[PDB]
């Protein structure tokens, strides 16, 4: 039997009321549980029997049932509540359990501009470890941000990878890393390496740069 | 009450692996043990369950015939024997406890209340590689950024700490990214007061158990 | 899982659970349910279901060697089919219980 959650994701501010729905598809049931999962961590049981609060869970979490439609409500959304929430059904005679697809809850907060840093390839790395140039955007919001790599003012595409931290448990900001990867030969055929950052909190895009060799 | 997963690791496609779940602190004869997995960037997927009270096992269709769940009740342990493993079986596997009552007409579940920490299973013909650690030196208000780049390792995971765990405020360890070489890379950064750069020592401690790699790298500003 | 089968007529015959039961209270709930089902079997009457249909059910149990919802549905269908074909028009299998034991117990209300 299927469990269809809605919405797939949502964004709300501290203090807001958040609602997540979950429909049991192709069967009635009665044993629906709700779980909260932080990225890469074991899920935590929030609600069992569709209404019962599990031991220690704050009372701002609540659950309700209307036939085959189950609802998880967060009353006073807190910054530490960002997570993926799952519903789960447990039917009779040890029938297979099913999880919903999950609903990702992100905290909406006021705009915050990133602090930008650039890191040249390590001077202890160039011996066969090639050239990795790192651009760091620290403690910003929203997650959307554009990082462009310029080498001698030439836009370089296809050779950078980004990676974003999860939302901060206290201030709801993100941090982001952009990694430009070049071979040892190509790095020394150019002098100026720059990371240009465009973001909603920046009135103009901010560039951080260094020159190869000049420490 | 605690559950501990063991036995995960790297295995070639078509290989076999046996995971164990030691559950201490309750009466095994009255609770079911579930295996639930999470592939990278995907949702929770229930894998299998065993009830000692009803003497029953259950499987998801995606693993029926390949996986066998079992239990040693005297040792308080549950097992998931995984045969004919595929790349799509690569995932974090958790075990969880569920107190569960059923008749034919109705049933009652107290939820999957206790969960293990999870163990990673990587199904790939690619071989293990240890990571290379490079400093991200502070260069050249009042706040400076520094870090460590961990490059070219396989499989996941690596862990990074600062000053052997004494330094936690301002630390951001990024999720690993998959490079074209087939290996993983990530970075860990921390912001510290500028004045401390000459008065304080900053070391990143990197640990990659799959390749038995343990590195401590001090990060200093470059003296030009 | 299921080597034995019993059919009982229980005309008279669902539990509103306590909200924050402790571990010991869950164990005591299971024990209470077992004890009450023992009493329920003891005070109930045997089914009209004849020996041949019992052997058919025993064969269904022996074929899979493991009970499941689909097998219980098939057993319910067989039992109700015999009852309705025999002239007990409002006969109904209302439940299966004692699923934690080697003996599946089928509860019927016969009527007529």
């Amino acid at each position: 039997i299927q469990m269809t959650q809605s919405p797939s994701s949502l964004s709300a501010s501290v203090g807001d009321r958040v609602t997540i729905t979950c429909r049991a598809s192709q069967s009635v049931s009665s044993a629906v549980a709700w779980y909260q999962q932080k990225p890469g961590k074991a899920p935590k049981l929030l609600i069992y029997s569709a209404s019962s609060l599990y031991s220690g869970v704050p009372s701002r979490f609540s659950g309700s049932r209307s036939g085959t439609d189950f609802t998880l409500t967060i009353s006073s959304l807190q910054p530490e509540d960002f997570a993926t929430y799952y519903c789960q059904q447990s039917s009779i005679v040890w029938e297979p359990i099913t999880f919903g697809q999950g609903t990702k809850v992100e905290i909406k907060r006021t705009v915050a501009a990133p602090s930008v840093f650039i890191f040249p390839p390590s001077d202890s790395q160039l011996k066969s470890g090639t050239a990795s140039v790192v651009c760091l955007l620290n403690n910003f919001y929203p997650r959307e941000a554009k990082v462009q790599w310029k080498v001698d003012n030439a836009l370089q595409s296809g050779n950078s990878q980004e990676s974003v931290t999860e939302q901060d448990s206290k201030d709801s900001t993100y941090s982001l890393s952009s990694t430009l990867t070049l071979s040892k030969a190509d790095y020394e055929k150019h002098k100026v390496y720059a990371c240009e950052v465009t973001h909603q909190g920046l009135s103009s895009p901010v560039t951080k740069s260094f020159n190869r060799g000049e420490c | 009450v605690q559950l501990v997963e063991s036995g995960g690791g790297l295995v070639q496609p078509g290989g076999s692996l046996r995971l164990s779940c030691a559950a201490s602190g309750f009466n095994f004869y009255y609770s079911s043990i579930h295996w639930v997995r999470q592939a990278p960037g995907k949702g929770l997927e229930w894998v299998a369950s065993i009830s000692s009270y009803y003497g029953s096992t259950s499987y998801a269709d995606s693993v029926k015939g390949r996986f066998t769940i079992s239990a040693d009740t005297s040792k308080n342990t549950a097992y998931l024997q995984m045969n004919s493993l595929r790349a799509e079986d690569t995932a974090v596997y958790y075990c969880a406890r569920e107190t569960y009552y059923t008749e034919f007409s109705w049933s009652y579940s107290w939820g999957l209340d206790y969960w293990g920490q999870g163990t990673l299973v990587t199904v790939s013909s690619a071989s293990t590689k240890g990571p290379s650690v490079f400093p991200l030196a502070p260069s050249s208000g009042g706040t400076a950024a520094l870090g460590c780049l961990v490059k070219d390792y396989f499989p996941e995971p690596v862990t990074v700490s600062w000053n052997s765990g004494a330094l936690t405020s301002g630390v951001h360890t990024f999720p690993a990214v998959l490079q074209s070489s087939g290996l993983y890379s990530l970075s860990s950064v921390v912001t510290v007061p500028s004045s401390s750069l000459g008065t304080q020592t900053y070391i990143c401690n990197v640990n990659h158990k799959p390749s038995n790699t343990k590195v401590d790298k001090k990060v200093e500003p470059k003296s030009c | 899982r299921a080597d034995r089968f019993r059919c009982i007529n229980v005309g008279l015959m669902p539990v509103e659970m306590d909200p924050d039961m402790s571990e010991k209270e869950k164990i005591e709930f299971f024990r209470r349910q077992e004890r009450e089902y023992k009493r329920r079997i003891s005070s109930a009457r045997p089914c009209l279901l004849p020996t041949s249909v019992h052997e058919e059910i025993k064969d269904m149990l022996a074929e899979q060697g493991r009970v499941s919802a689909r097998l219980l549905q098939k057993i319910r269908d067989r039992v109700q089919s015999w009852y309705h074909e025999e002239g007990y028009a409002c006969a109904q299998v209302v439940n299966f219980g004692n699923l934690n034991t080697r003996e599946v117990v089928c509860e019927v209300v016969e009527g007529d």
